[PDB]
RNA sequence: GUGGGAGAGGGUGGUGGAAUUCCCGGAGUAGCGGUGAAAUGCGCAGAUACCGGGAGGAACGCCGAUGGCGAAGGCAGCCACCUGGUCCACCCGUGACGCUGAGGCGCGAAAGCGUGGGGAGCAAACCGGAUUAGAUACCCGGGUAGUCCACGCCCUAAACGAUGCGCGCUAGGUCUCUGGGUCUCCUGGGGGCCGAAGCUAACGCGUUAAGCGCGCCGCCUGGGGAGUACGGCCGCAAGGC
C-alpha cells in the first residue's frame, strides 16, 4: 500500500461522451486493482511540446491515488489498452524539494 | 508554372560538398542546386565559393517560379555554409529567418571509423 | 563566464520536483530544448540533479521538449 | 521490502528480556529473516550476483554469531536453531 | 536497535525521444559520394537534397563534472517492482562475538566457443579502388563472423593507484561530494590538489602514506632461453593455471 500519482495524457479531440467512456473506463480499472484515490487534477487540453499521435495537444488527467505496490505495473498496462489512451506515467509520491526558500 | 511567391531554403553543407534544395513552404522541392550543378567537379565543390555560385543558382531559378521571400534552413558543419548564407541574403531574394537545424543524434548509432573517438 | 543572469536568483519559491508545472521548467531550458549546466542555473550538485531528472519527467510527458531549433545564426 | 511492524515482531519474539533488541538470538533472528528474503529473491532474478554477496556476507555473519553462542552457552544455542530450524 | 540520508550499485518488466538504415508516397533533376588529389561505388529502373507515413535494430544528446556508486570487473533516457552495500544522528541493546586468510567456493572488460534467435549502424577475414619502388598497410567504396538477446562455456589484461587487507599514531591549507549541528563555522564519512615532520636511489609520497608501528596472506632472488618444454589439473575448442 503505497502512494503514487498516475499522469495520463489522452486525445484532446473526444467530445463529451467519449471522454466520459474513457474516463468510467480508467476509473473502473482502478477499482479493478484497488487504487484509492485521494484527489484528482484534470487539467485537460494543453499545448504539447512536441506531437504526440500527430496531434499537437493533448488532454491532461491527474490521479494522486494510493494502491498495493505489487500490481502498479500490471495496473499501468491495463490503462494502455485504449487507444484514446496515449500517454500513462505513474510516478512515486515524493515530499515536495523547494529551492530558493 | 507554379508561382509560390514564398518558400524555404535549405542548405546541406558538408566538408566535400555544398547543396542548396529551395522547397515550398510545405518542404516539396521546386528547383535546387549544387557544387556539381555550376562547373565545380572534384574538391571544388566543398569551396564557399562554390556554395555562394549553387546558392545564387537555385535563387536565380527560384525566380523562374516568381518567388520574393524565403527562411532559410542550415544543415551541417562544412566549409561554405555562411558563403551560401550570405549568398542567398543579398541575391534579390528576401530571407525572413535562418534557422540551423543540424542533425545531431542522442548517441544511437556508431560512427564510422573517421568519426571515432566518440559516440 | 555566464555574467547575465541566474535563474535561481531570477525566481522565487518554486519546487525542484513538481514535474507539471511547465512555466516555470521553460526557464531553465536553454534556446534549444537543451538542459542549462550549472553555471546558467546557479542551482546546487543536489539541485540540479533533482531538476534533471524532474525535466526528463516533463519531457517524457509532453510538456518540455526534448530539443528545439536554433534561430537568427 | 521489510517492514517496521515485522521487525518488531520478530524482535519482540526473540528478545531475552522487555528492552532487549542487540542479544545474539535477535541478530541472528533478523540475519535469517533477511536471509530468507534474500533467498526467495534470488531463486527467481537468479542473475543478480551483487545481491548474492550480500547473501554470503549475511550467512558468514549468522555462523559467526551462531559459534560464539555455541561456545558461550550452548542451551541457548540448540534452542535457538530449534525454534529458527536451521542447519538443516 | 531506532530515526534519517545520498547514490549510473544489481536484477526483472514496461516505456520515451533524437539519429542512422530500409520501405511507401509526394515533390523534384543531373549528379551524389569521397580524397592531398582521385578512382572504385551509387544515380534516367529518377539517386543525392526536401516533406510526410511506416518498420526495425542498437545506443541514450543536454544534464555531465577535475562528480557519484561498487569488492573488483564495471555501472549513464524514463517509470515501476524486487534487491545489495553504505553514511549520519541518538548512546538504546549484545559483551571481544575481533583481524587476516594456505586450500575450497563464487564473481570476473573485451575477444573467443556451443545451441537458438536477432541483425539498423559499425566491422576481423574477405572483394575491390587508390597510394607506393612494392603496399598482403595507413586513405576510399563494399562486406562475413562478430558486435545485440536468452541459456551454457571460456578465467585472460597496461584485471593500473603498475601501491594486498585491517587497526593505531604523526602539522596544516585549499577545492569538492554527502550528512549532522550552537549552520561566520564546527563535526563525521568520501573524492582531489599543495604541503609539517618523516621517508625515498631519485621522481615523488606525505591523516586517501610510499611516514611511524603491529598482525596475517601473496610474491621477488641477474638477462636471454621462457611463460617455452615435460608432467598434472581444467576446457567442446581456442587455450588457461
Ligand atoms: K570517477
Ligand atoms: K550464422
Ligand atoms: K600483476
Ligand atoms: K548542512
Ligand atoms: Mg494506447
Ligand atoms: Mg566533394
Ligand atoms: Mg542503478
Ligand atoms: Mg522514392
Ligand atoms: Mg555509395
Ligand atoms: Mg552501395
Ligand atoms: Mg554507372
Ligand atoms: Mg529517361
Ligand atoms: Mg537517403
Ligand atoms: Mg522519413
Ligand atoms: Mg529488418
Ligand atoms: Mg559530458
Ligand atoms: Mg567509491
Ligand atoms: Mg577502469
Ligand atoms: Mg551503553
Ligand atoms: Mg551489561
Ligand atoms: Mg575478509
Ligand atoms: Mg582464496
Ligand atoms: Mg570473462
Ligand atoms: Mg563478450
Ligand atoms: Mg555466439
Ligand atoms: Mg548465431
Ligand atoms: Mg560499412
Ligand atoms: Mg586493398
Ligand atoms: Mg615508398
Ligand atoms: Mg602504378
Ligand atoms: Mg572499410
Ligand atoms: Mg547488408
Ligand atoms: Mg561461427
Ligand atoms: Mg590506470
Ligand atoms: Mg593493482
Ligand atoms: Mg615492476
Ligand atoms: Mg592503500
Ligand atoms: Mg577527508
Ligand atoms: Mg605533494
Ligand atoms: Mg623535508
Ligand atoms: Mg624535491
Ligand atoms: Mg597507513
Ligand atoms: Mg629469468
Ligand atoms: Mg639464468
Ligand atoms: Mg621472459
Ligand atoms: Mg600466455
Ligand atoms: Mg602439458
Ligand atoms: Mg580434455
Ligand atoms: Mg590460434
Ligand atoms: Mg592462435
Ligand atoms: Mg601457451
Amino acid at each position: 500500500m503505497r502512494r503514487y500519482e498516475v499522469n495520463i495524457v489522452l486525445n484532446p479531440n473526444l467530445d463529451q461522451s467519449q471522454l466520459a467512456l474513457e474516463k468510467e473506463i480508467i476509473q473502473r480499472a482502478l477499482e479493478n486493482y484497488g487504487a484509492r484515490v485521494e484527489k484528482v487534477e484534470e487539467l485537460g487540453l494543453r499545448r504539447l511540446a512536441y506531437p504526440i499521435a500527430k496531434d499537437p495537444q493533448g488532454y491532461f488527467l491527474w490521479y494522486q491515488v494510493e494502491m498495493p505496490e505489487d500490481r502498479v505495473n500490471d495496473l499501468a498496462r491495463e490503462l494502455r489498452i485504449r487507444d484514446n489512451v496515449r500517454r500513462v506515467m505513474v510516478v512515486k509520491s515524493q515530499e515536495p524539494f523547494l529551492a530558493n526558500a | 508554372k507554379r508561382q509560390v511567391a514564398s518558400g524555404r531554403a535549405y542548405i546541406h553543407a558538408s566538408y566535400n560538398n555544398t547543396i542548396v534544395t529551395i522547397t515550398d513552404p510545405d518542404g516539396n522541392p521546386i528547383t535546387w542546386s549544387s557544387g556539381g550543378v555550376i562547373g565545380y567537379k572534384g574538391s571544388r565543390k566543398g569551396t564557399p565559393y562554390a556554395a555562394q555560385l549553387a546558392a545564387l543558382d537555385a535563387a536565380k531559378k527560384a525566380m523562374a517560379y516568381g518567388m520574393q521571400s524565403v527562411d532559410v534552413i542550415v544543415r551541417g558543419t562544412g566549409a561554405g555554409r555562411e558563403q551560401a548564407i550570405r549568398a542567398l541574403q543579398a541575391s534579390g531574394l528576401q530571407v525572413k529567418s535562418i534557422v540551423d537545424d543540424t542533425p545531431v543524434p542522442h548517441n544511437g548509432c556508431r560512427p564510422k571509423k573517421k568519426f571515432r573517438k566518440a559516440s | 563566464p555566464s555574467r547575465k543572469a541566474k535563474v535561481k536568483a531570477t525566481l522565487g519559491e518554486f519546487d525542484l520536483r513538481d514535474y507539471r508545472n511547465v512555466e516555470v521548467l521553460k526557464r531553465f531550458l536553454s534556446e534549444t530544448g537543451k538542459i542549462l549546466p550549472r553555471r546558467r542555473t546557479g542551482l546546487s550538485a543536489k539541485e540540479q540533479r533533482i531538476l534533471a531528472k524532474t525535466i526528463k519527467r516533463a519531457r517524457i510527458l509532453g510538456l518540455l521538449p526534448f530539443t528545439e531549433k536554433l534561430v537568427r545564426k | 521490502p521489510i517492514t517496521k511492524e515485522e521487525k518488531q515482531k520478530v524482535i519482540q519474539e526473540f528478545a531475552r528480556f522487555p528492552g532487549d533488541t542487540g542479544s545474539t538470538e535477535v541478530q541472528v533472528a533478523l540475519l535469517t529473516l533477511r536471509i530468507n528474503r534474500l533467498s526467495e529473491h534470488l531463486k527467481v532474478h537468479k542473475k543478480d550476483h551483487h545481491s548474492h554477496r550480500g547473501l554470503l556476507m549475511m550467512v558468514g555473519q549468522r555462523r559467526r554469531l551462531l559459534r560464539y553462542l555455541q561456545r558461550e552457552d550452548p542451551e541457548r544455542y540448540r534452542a535457538l536453531i530449534e525454534k529458527l530450524g536451521i542447519r538443516g
